[PDB]
């Protein structure tokens, strides 16, 4: 407009706020010793 | 076998070949060579 800037401002809701979320827990792995050696058989349920 | 008075008698050493190799694994008619594990030697993420 040209008459007059009367302006003003007005809040932005749904602002981004921590909490705790709820993760996948990855299947377990198979962990075979072996002399100065860990062996390790995983199998992943999604890209782990 | 015997058809008129003839005897035929057929083989034996074909060349003792075989194709199947000692484990089979049979699925939707088709036949794989998997080395399949024992009743009770069978991991996770794995057949068997």
């Amino acid at each position: 407009a040209a008459g007059a800037t009367l302006k003003g401002k007005l809040h932005v809701p749904f602002l981004l706020a921590d909490g705790k979320c709820t993760v996948p827990l990855a299947p377990e792995p198979m962990i075979t010793f072996g002399f100065r050696s860990v062996s390790l058989k995983l199998h992943p349920k999604n890209p782990t | 076998v015997n058809f008129n008075g003839v005897k035929i008698t057929a083989g034996p050493l074909s060349t003792a070949w075989t194709p199947f190799d000692r484990k089979i694994v049979q699925y939707a008619g088709e036949i794989y060579n998997y080395d399949f594990p024992e009743y009770g030697a069978g991991q996770p993420g794995a057949f068997g």
